[PDB]
């Protein structure tokens, strides 16, 4: 029958790994880097675009950077038509929270169940996981702001600063290195962009290969506001900071 | 070799190995006998042990008040097929009032095993049947196997070295058809013919089991003392 | 099940439930506590139907505590209420409607205020000062209209609570035993055992 | 036709456990089915149900009950407790609420942890703990007796007769109720049955030494 | 649930020392309009077993169908299905039975009452009848509709009990039904003068009669019944 | 790879055959059938000391008159146990009735052969049932997931199988009493155990008509052990 | 037991020059009970304005539900869904509901952020779409508001005088209904700003 | 609309002796006012020494009574020929009836037999499967003519010693098979004149160790 | 639906996907469960390739199943969310039709038999998990601590750890635990739990986590500095 054609997606290797888990983070590890930066006063999320061509219309595009509500987003790295599918998912239960509770849903909450869905994929139905690692910006009543990052495996962690996608080892390191507790989002701004310049394939980072987005509660008095940024804005804060 | 991992699969010469290897269990089996006359039908089996320790597994089963098998291989798959048979017999009665003739009941078999065989994930029967019973026609046995054929017989035997009783039947074919009105001389003729088929071992007391229906007999078993007559 | 009551003062919630229980012509208790705590600075009476006012208590309450083990938080009054509105509205259009209203005293310990929700079974939420439910409310409500100031204390609210189950042992037909008070505030809560 | 409808019978907590006390009439309309019928299933060794309402759904569910203990039991090797084994029934008969059954039944018992243990169970959900209870179309006579005799500390002698009286209170008065008295008594160790009490022979004995029903003619 | 249309009235029937007569008029009904005339109600399964039905025809003729297809069906695998394994009247009977009450159960009847007359393979007279309920009997004489009203009186005139069918002969039985299909035609409204009349013997087999007509009726007094009391012209 | 259901050339089922070498390498069970009532004794096989030994659970009460001994992968066992409590107190609600041990033992063995591509593969575990009724009286059968049963009179199963079953072949006979019965499963289980035997990881348990299925207190079968050495070295 | 009457309640809404108006009672009763003064059947969707009237357990679903559609929308389209497209929204809604239908009388109001021209439309339970240019009317008293509007109502209202007749619109047709009242709400509606007025009237 | 229930009429009656017991009922079957059949047997035996009868709607009766001796078949089937003991199949029968609580069999069930200890009994169902062993049972049509009757004479209610002043009852005791026929034949020829759809004929199936045995006896057939 | 039967025997009678989940279990960081005379000790190592963490929001490796019962587990971390999940859904039902909570036995029996059922359904593969399972039984003062593992087998223990470098910390408390005489207080248990994963971890900083369950719903979890004062008290006693 139809056995003989079966790769069997959701099964152990020898040494107790899942391979398309595995396969899928290795497709990712190719993906344009993906970096966020939590702030005490708000969040960074900054990303590369993949090998831009001079005709891709820059303004109306979105590959990188989503909107998941008014006081969460989402930086992508990996299969973009995956990522969407999964983006449509977490709206929707973002709204379903909201009709249940008439409360905005805490970030880790909307995180879980992202990561449990990737997770079922890794244990039955015999389908391929979702090639795309996520990087959850954030904002709520409890926590505050929070970065959290999800991959293939369904498996979710916590972060004051995290990159995904290409060059991570590099990216991490570098963040490590400048990273301090007391930082603002002016200064987290200026460290996310410089960890992509060094760390990048490219020659130089330009405004037309970059998404960019922060969530400050810049709004007026205990309110919080989503930027994405616009080619133009982007143009600026790239000649502010001296890059180019 | 290459075509013998499922049911669904020919080989190149239109051969269904899964078929052939469950015709195989049946092979390794214990020996059962069947033979009838034109009164009465007969079934003989030889239970087997696993040790001294242990009971000697029942062959034979009880189908309705006129019909019943006895089995040879896998006796978990001769328990489905029982089952089967019972409900259909059943079914016979309730609905019209009708005593299940044993040519349907073959042929109602056949049809359950040949579903098997053509489907994949599903597996073959691994058991042969010797179905007797007493209908509207007189007396009746069939052989049934694994692959779908159904055979309505005078007499015959399957499992391990049944080609001794085989043949014994085959030569006394003339004797034993006309043992008419007299169970117990057609039950001895079917005790000496599966004699002709041990190895080492003789019949004994917990070892032989016998079962007969005929024109004012119900399907009725005998084990035990019950045996001891015809040893 | 018959009368339930609430009182939303300065710092805290108080509830007033029927202790009787009739079936027939005949009272089988009167010493019944109709409400469950569905948290710990949160709590539900009830009445109606016979068995779903228990069975839809306890659900809640099962779905509430499940809530708090998994977040490790206790949710707003108002959350709860709004999860409990949605519970009765899917309810009203099912094969069989729980017939059961309920009122939900809480203390929001984020926002350090007492809150007081009236839902009835078709599912009709409304947060209040002071509540109630069945033919209760054609007595009480008017009394309260009068007598009621929103700064006043647990102790003045007592009073006040007092003089309505007056009112309603003067007027109302049915004999419904007294009542079981309880009060909801920062620190949790508690029963009023002598009233 | 019309089924069976076998009713008094009561249930209180005291001192020395739980007394249980049925009646044994059984009715269909004014026709008196049987005067012997056992309201009283024993559900296991240590549990006690009543039998009120529906004789049939009171029976096959009191009985299916008896199996849904063991097999808890056997998984949990311990001891149902009475809240655990009343609810089992209430949540079950919740399921088929609007589909007509009937049932008014106490299920009675004692364990290490509760104690004496009363739970009304009700066809329309209603699920009760309680000291005194009484179901049945002769249950306000039988409440009569028991609200003005009661006490706590009753000798299991005293609190045996009290059952016992309840029950002919109302096998006089509540046509529908009679035939015989069928006594229990639960202890921690299991229920004790104390007897099937004809109610024709048993007023006349009560009349003559107790002096009571004056009214009637002996 | 369902309302019958198109109906069919009495289907009368009895023993006799060899076998057995069954008989049912020719008329299809439709309330009161004596709307199709050409309706035959015995239907013959085999040469051994006649189903006559009652009631509504449309489920009549789904009934036929049934039967018809048992035919086909026992005929195949079976080389003895004109002999030994043929179609008993007791199959076809039980057969029937079990769908009435299968229908009857899911709250959707066909709305019939049905006589299976027959004789069985060991020369056993049958006859037994089923209706819309699931509800079955057996008797010497079998009638639905007015025929219980009406036939079954006369019928057991002439065999009372068991020991009366011995001394039953096929002449003495057929004049007691054709004379109760004449009563029937006296008596009720949805009735015709026409009818047929089979009969299942276990020696000479089955007889099977069509166009049949009552005959030899009684009318002449009517010519002197005048008025309703006191008129005399 | 291959099918569920396949059967080798020589007429067996893969994955029944497969099982039963798993079968092989759990701790070993033994069971011995007497008139006067049947013994079922395992090991229990602590991987580690610091494994709190009464934990372990490897004999099982069915009902009051049938219990059960296991040998293999013991947590496929827990849906096979599941089984036949639910058959047998159901089969007693329905017809107010003790369950027959061969029947209770055939709806267990129904399971066995419910796998292919249902569960997706046969069971890895062998089960001893003992128990008692009144048409066959006291009676210990061998369910395997091969959907076969033996009854025995007596009957050990696990690592130590082949080894054990030879020595109750010599040792078994149709007049042995219950406390005969009991010594000789611990000695049997002593000699096929790797780790020297005691109360602790070794249990002992019975079903009589009277008393009905009971296992063994620590302190019973420590006496039974203390019972069983001093024999021995008394000739 | 009239699913639209029980609690009580009337929606009403006007156009006037460059703006429109939506109002609203306070009332939430139980048949003769009033049981709240303080609930709103006005929401709002960015710039777009919905008043429901009818069963009150509904009408805070029905909001919920529009909530929740309109969140998703702008979330898709990166922009705020306009009063037009709502309004077909609502009606593909409530007609998904045919054969069990929420017993409401919902009023869509507000400006198109592109044209500017003022829009309102009303519908019946079912979800047919009643456009109108001068007002719509809804709830328990809407044969009063009928009457109301039908005399008082006239084209190109400045939004100051729009607020005086739908004001009294309201008022007037209220009390003549026992169970709508116990308080109200206007909103006047420009192009970019939004002002809210409570009224004050008899509270019986 | 459609009626799923009819009245097929007639009465049964179960007794239960010491060694014995017997289960009677009348051969007539009657819709309204019309007799279907003289003799229409309705008490069965069900093999396992069980007989029984299912008096009321003949159509449920008899798939009730069918289905029974359905269960008593496989029975044997499933559990090694074992005899099915009446406790059992009275429980077995519960279960048959509630299987049906919401769309019953409109019947009045009685089984007769021996107990395992080799005594007389006799249990009754309601429709809906309730059940009671019992020494004595009427049911169907003239349940309610015979059943006092059978309280007065078979369990001796009512009837005290002569000259002990009302203080001292009639001793019970058992019956003999003699005694039980004529208790029996009386009752049925007391329900034949007092009720319409009660006649035709009398069929009496006795239960002893050795089998089952049959007696028939006429009834007035008007 | 997906069929396929993923965890088979083979011919020596293993299943390898069973197995092989256990290698994922061994490849997870190390978890210590330890129970005193009075309560029980949960520790749980995490990995320091991981800086600039946020803390406050990373799920943490000990998980209330309810007020009275905890587990901690190694091996793929989102497995262990949907048995976390389903236990607590489970623990409130129990509550629901008994009126009592679950004991630790139960609660631990019930995750075991879901662990069990994933080994032979068709479709899935096996939980790449081991948890440990402790906690106090309603209005009881025994201490409880039982394991679990992929295969679906369980059992209670004195003390026991399992993931990677497991079988050098069940080397330490082999001898260094008494079963005549377990820690007599919080403060010996802990130290000792402490102890036993100091012979496994690197530095004793944000590495360890510590939870202490008491009887009657008494559960805490240790802070930095709080589990900081055990490893400074250890190193100066060592030195010796
Ligand atoms: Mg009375
Ligand atoms: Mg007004
Ligand atoms: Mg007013
Ligand atoms: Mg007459």
């Amino acid at each position: 029958g139809s056995r003989r054609y079966d790769s069997r997606t959701t099964i152990f290797s020898p040494e107790g790994r899942l391979y398309q888990v595995e396969y899928a983070l290795e497709s990712i590890s190719h993906a344009g880097t993906a970096i966020g930066i939590m702030a005490s006063d708000g969040i960074v999320l900054a990303a590369e675009r993949k090998v831009t061509s001079t005709l891709l219309e820059q303004d109306t595009s979105t590959e990188k950077l989503y909107k998941l509500n008014d006081k969460i987003a989402v930086a992508v790295a990996g299969l973009t038509a995956d990522a969407e599918i999964l983006i449509n998912t977490a709206r929707i239960h973002a709204q379903n929270y909201l009709k249940t509770y008439n409360e905005d849903i805490p970030v880790e909450i909307l995180v879980r169940r992202l990561s449990d869905i990737k997770q079922g994929y890794t244990q039955h139905g015999g389908l391929r996981p979702f090639g795309v690692s996520f990087i959850y910006a954030g904002y709520d009543d409890r926590y505050g702001y929070q970065l959290y990052t999800s991959n293939p495996s369904g498996n979710y962690t916590g972060w004051k600063a995290i990159s995904v996608g290409a060059n991570t080892s590099a990216a991490q390191t570098l963040l490590q290195m400048d990273y301090k507790d007391d930082m603002k989002v002016d200064d987290a701004i200026e460290l996310a962009l410089k960890t992509l310049s060094k760390t990048t394939d490219s020659s130089a980072l330009t405004y037309d290969r970059l998404e960019f987005a922060t969530i400050r509660k810049g709004a007026n008095d205990g309110e919080v506001y989503q930027k994405i940024f616009k080619p133009q804005e982007i143009k600026d804060i790239l000649v502010k900071t001296g890059i180019t | 070799n290459n075509y013998d991992g499922d049911t669904v699969t020919f080989s190149p010469t239109g051969r269904l190995f899964q078929v052939e290897y469950a015709l195989e269990a049946i092979k390794q089996g214990s020996v059962t006998v069947g033979l009838r006359s034109n009164t009465h039908a007969v079934l003989v089996a030889l239970k087997r042990n696993a040790d001294e320790l242990s009971s000697y597994q029942k062959k034979i089963i009880k189908c309705d008040e006129h019909m019943g098998l006895s089995l040879a291989g896998l006796a978990p798959d001769a328990r489905v097929l029982s089952n089967y048979l019972r409900q259909q017999c059943n079914y016979s009665s309730l609905v019209f009032n009708r005593k299940l003739a044993v040519e349907r009941a073959g042929h109602l078999l056949c049809d359950k095993a040949q579903k098997n065989t053509q489907s994949y994930g599903g597996r073959p029967y691994g058991v042969g049947l010797l179905i007797i019973g007493y209908d509207k026609s007189g007396a009746h046995l069939l052989e049934f196997q694994p692959s779908g054929n159904v055979t309505e017989l005078y007499g015959t035997a399957i499992g391990a070295r049944s080609q001794g009783a085989k043949t014994y039947l085959e030569r006394t074919l003339d004797t034993f058809i006309k043992i008419d009105g007299n169970p117990d001389e057609l039950i001895k003729a079917g005790v000496e013919a599966i004699s002709q088929s041990l190895r080492d071992e003789s019949l004994t007391v917990d070892n032989l089991s016998i079962a007969i229906v005929g024109k004012d007999t119900p399907f009725t078993i005998y084990d035990g003392e019950a045996v001891a007559k015809y040893i | 099940m018959d009368i339930i009551l609430g009182i939303r003062v300065q710092d805290s919630v108080i509830l007033a439930s029927s202790k009787a229980v009739t079936r027939g012509i005949s009272v089988l208790k009167d010493s019944d506590d109709k409400t469950r705590q569905l948290s710990p600075h949160t709590l539900m009476s009830f009445a109606g139907e016979a068995g779903d006012t228990v069975q839809f208590a306890e659900y809640i309450q099962a779905n509430i505590q499940l809530y708090s083990i998994r977040e490790d938080y206790e949710l707003s009054p108002q959350a709860v209420s709004s999860f409990v509105r949605q519970e009765l509205a899917k309810s009203i259009r099912s094969r069989r409607p729980y017939q059961v209203n309920v009122l939900i005293g809480g203390y929001d310990k984020k926002k350090n205020k007492p809150e007081l929700y009236q839902i009835d079974y078709l599912g009709t939420k409304v947060e209040l000062p002071y509540g109630a439910h069945g033919y209760s409310g054609f007595y009480t409500f008017s009394l309260l209209d009068h007598h009621y100031r929103p700064d006043m204390t647990t102790e003045e609210g007592l009073d006040l609570l007092k003089l309505c189950v007056q009112e309603l042992e003067k007027r109302m037909p049915m004999d419904f035993k007294g009542v079981i008070v309880k009060i909801v505030d920062k620190d949790g809560i508690r029963q009023v055992d002598d009233f | 036709i019309k089924i069976a409808h076998g009713c008094t019978t009561l249930a209180f907590r005291f001192q020395g456990g739980i007394i249980v006390a049925v009646d044994s009439r059984a009715t269909a309309g004014n026709w008196v089915a049987s005067q012997t019928v056992k309201k009283v299933i024993e559900i296991n060794p240590f549990l006690l149900g009543t039998m009120a309402g529906g004789a049939a759904d009171c029976q096959f569910w009191e009985t299916w009950l008896g199996s849904q203990c063991r097999l808890h039991e056997l998984r949990e090797k311990e001891r149902i407790s009475v809240a655990a084994a009343s609810k089992i029934l209430s949540n079950l008969v919740y399921q088929y609420k609007g589909a007509g059954l009937s049932m008014g039944t106490m299920i009675c018992g004692y364990t290490r942890k509760e104690g004496p243990t009363i739970y009304y169970v009700d066809s329309d959900g209603t699920r009760l703990k309680g000291d005194i209870f009484c179901v049945g179309s002769g249950q306000t006579f039988a409440y009569g007796v028991l609200d003005s005799n009661y006490k706590w500390d009753l000798s299991v002698e005293d609190a045996l007769y009290l059952g016992k009286r309840s029950i002919l209170a109302a096998a006089h008065r509540d046509a529908y109720s009679g035939g015989s008295v069928n006594l229990y008594h639960v202890t921690e160790d299991g229920w004790i049955y104390h007897g099937n009490h004809d109610v024709g022979e048993l007023f006349w004995k009560v009349k003559e030494e107790e002096g009571s029903f004056n009214n009637v003619i002996g | 649930t369902q309302q019958p249309i198109v109906t069919g009235t009495s289907v009368i029937s009895m023993k006799y020392d060899n076998g057995v007569i069954i008989a049912a008029d020719n008329l299809g009904s439709y309330g009161s309009l004596l709307r199709f005339n050409g309706v035959e109600r015995l239907i013959p399964v085999g040469d051994n077993t006649v189903v006559g039905i009652s009631g509504d025809i449309s489920d009549m003729q789904h009934i036929e169908r049934l039967l018809k297809d048992l035919v086909t069906e026992n005929a195949y695998d079976n080389p003895l299905a004109d002999a030994e394994e043929a179609l008993e009247p007791s199959y076809i009977f039980e057969y029937l039975a079990t769908v009435m009450y299968q229908r009857r159960s899911k709250m959707n009847p066909l709305w019939n009452a049905i006589i299976v007359a027959g004789v069985q393979s060991n020369g056993d007279q049958f006859l037994r009848y089923v209706n819309l309920l699931g509800v079955t009997y057996s008797s010497p004489t079998l009638a639905t509709g007015f025929g219980a009203h009406m036939a079954n009186p006369l019928l057991r005139k002439v065999v009372d009990r068991e020991s009366d069918i011995p001394k039953t002969t096929v002449q003495v039985a057929e004049e007691a039904i054709v004379n109760a299909m004449r009563v029937l035609y006296y008596r009720d409204a949805r009735s015709s003068r026409n009818f047929s009349l089979a009969i299942i013997d276990k020696n000479t087999g089955l007889t099977f009669k069509k166009n049949l007509q009552v005959e030899n009726m009684k009318w002449d007094f009517a010519k002197d019944i005048k008025g309703y009391g006191t008129q005399k012209i | 790879d291959r099918g569920v259901s396949t059967f080798s050339p020589e007429g067996r089922l893969f994955q029944v055959e497969y099982s039963l070498e798993a079968i092989k390498l759990g701790s070993t069970a033994i069971g011995i059938a007497t008139k006067e009532g049947v013994v079922l004794g395992v090991e229990k096989r602590a991987t580690s000391p610091l494994l709190e030994s009464d934990s372990i659970e490897k004999i099982v009460e069915i009902d009051r008159h049938i219990g059960c001994a296991m040998s293999g992968l013991t947590a496929d066992a827990r849906s096979m146990i599941e089984h036949a409590r639910t058959a047998a107190v159901t089969h007693n609600l329905y017809y107010d009735e003790d369950i027959n041990v061969e029947s209770l033992t055939q709806s267990v063995c129904d399971l066995a052969l419910r796998f292919g591509e249902l569960m997706s593969r046969p069971f890895g575990v062998a089960l001893l049932i003992a128990g008692h009724d009144a048409d066959d009286g006291y009676q210990l059968f061998h369910a395997e997931p091969s959907g076969t049963f033996y009854r025995y009179n007596a009957k050990a199963i696990g690592s130590g199988s082949e080894g054990a079953q030879a020595e109750l072949l010599n040792e078994w006979h149709s007049s042995l009493t219950l406390k005969e019965a009991e010594l000789l499963v611990l000695k049997i289980l002593k000699q096929v155990m790797e780790e020297k035997l005691d109360e602790n990881n070794a249990q002992l348990s019975c079903i009589t008509k009277q008393d009905g299925f009971k296992i063994y207190d620590n302190e019973k079968t420590a006496e039974l052990i203390k019972e069983l050495k001093e024999k021995e070295a008394a000739e | 037991s009239d699913p639209s009457s029980i609690n009580g309640g009337i929606v009403v809404a006007m156009t006037g020059k460059d703006c429109v108006a939506i109002a609203c009672d306070l009332r939430l009763g139980s048949q003769s009970l009033g049981v709240s003064n303080k609930f709103e059947k006005i929401f709002h969707y960015g710039h777009v304005f919905l008043g429901i009237t009818g069963l009150a357990t509904d009408v805070t679903t029905l909001n919920e539900m529009f909530r929740y559609k309109t969140n998703l929308y702008k979330l898709k389209e990166e922009r705020a869904i306009e009063p037009e497209t709502f309004t077909q929204l609502v009606s593909s809604s409530l007609y998904e509901r045919r054969f069990g239908p929420y017993f409401v009388g919902p009023v869509v109001a507000g400006i198109n952020s592109k044209s500017g021209k003022p829009f309102i439309a009303g519908f019946d339970l079912i979800g047919c779409i009643d456009e109108a240019k001068d007002f719509i009317v809804s709830g328990t008293a809407s044969d009063q508001l009928f009457g109301m509007c039908e005399s008082l109502y006239e084209p190109n209202l400045e939004p100051e005088d729009l607020f005086e007749t739908i004001s009294q619109a309201l008022l007037n047709a209220a009390d003549r209904d026992a169970l709508s009242g116990w308080g109200a709400v206007v909103y006047i509606i420009k192009k970019d700003e939004v002002v809210k007025r409570y009224l004050k009237m008899r509270q019986d | 609309q459609f009626n799923p229930y009819g009245d097929n009429g007639g009465t049964i009656l179960g007794i239960a002796g010491e060694d014995f017991a017997v289960l009677a009922g009348d051969t007539r079957n009657i819709t309204d006012y019309s007799i279907n059949s003289r003799y229409e047997p309705k008490v069965f035996d069900c093999g396992d020494n069980i007989v029984m009868s299912a008096n009321g709607f003949a159509a449920d009766g008899d798939a009730l009574v069918k289905r029974f001796k359905n269960s008593v078949k496989w029975y044997h089937f499933d559990h090694n020929d074992k005899k099915l003991s009446i406790n059992s199949a009275a429980r077995n029968i519960q279960h048959l009836l509630y299987g049906k609580r919401f769309f019953p069999y409109y019947v009045h069930t009685i089984i007769a037999g021996l107990d395992e200890d080799g005594k007389g009994a006799v249990y009754s169902f309601d429709p809906v499967g309730s059940y009671e062993r019992e020494q004595c049972r009427a049911g169907g049509a003239a349940a309610s003519l015979i059943m006092p009757f059978l309280d007065n004479q078979v369990n001796f209610k009512n009837q005290y010693e002569p000259g002990t002043n009302g203080k001292v009852k009639k001793p019970l005791k058992y019956l003999s098979v003699e005694e039980v026929i004529k208790l029996v034949r009386d009752s049925f020829t007391s329900a034949t004149e007092r009720h319409i759809q009660v006649g035709d004929g009398l069929e009496i199936l006795i239960v002893t160790k050795d089998g089952v045995r049959k007696e028939f006896y006429e009834l007035k057939r008007d | 639906g997906y069929d396929r039967a993923l965890s088979i025997f083979s011919p020596d009678g293993h299943i390898f996907q069973v197995e092989y989940a256990l290698e994922a279990v061994k490849r997870g960081t190390c978890a210590v469960g330890v129970k005193g005379k009075n309560c029980v000790v949960l520790g749980c190592e995490r990995r320091s390739t991981l800086k600039l963490q946020d803390t406050r929001i990373t799920p943490s490796k000990v998980s209330k199943i309810d007020s009275h019962v905890v587990l901690s587990f190694s091996g793929l971390n989102a497995d262990s969310r949907i048995l976390i999940e389903k236990a607590r859904v489970e623990a409130q039902s129990h509550r629901l039709t008994l009126e009592d909570p679950v004991t630790v036995e139960y609660l631990t029996r019930y995750v075991a038999g879901v662990q069990q059922r994933y080994t032979q359904s068709g479709g899935v593969r096996p939980f790449g998990v081991s948890t440990l399972i402790a906690g106090f039984d309603p209005r009881d003062d025994e201490p409880k601590l039982y394991q679990t593992e992929p295969s679906g087998i369980y059992s209670s223990w004195s003390a026991q750890t399992i993931g990677r470098n497991s079988k050098t910390v069940r080397e330490f408390l082999e001898k260094n635990y008494d079963r005549k005489e377990p820690p007599a207080t919080v403060e010996e248990c802990v130290k000792l739990t402490v102890r036993s994963l100091l012979e496994v971890v690197q530095t004793g900083a944000k590495n360890i986590e510590i939870t202490v369950v008491k009887p009657d719903s008494d559960i805490v979890a240790l802070s930095s500095e709080e589990i900081n004062q055990y490893v400074t008290q250890i190193e100066q006693e060592k030195q010796e």
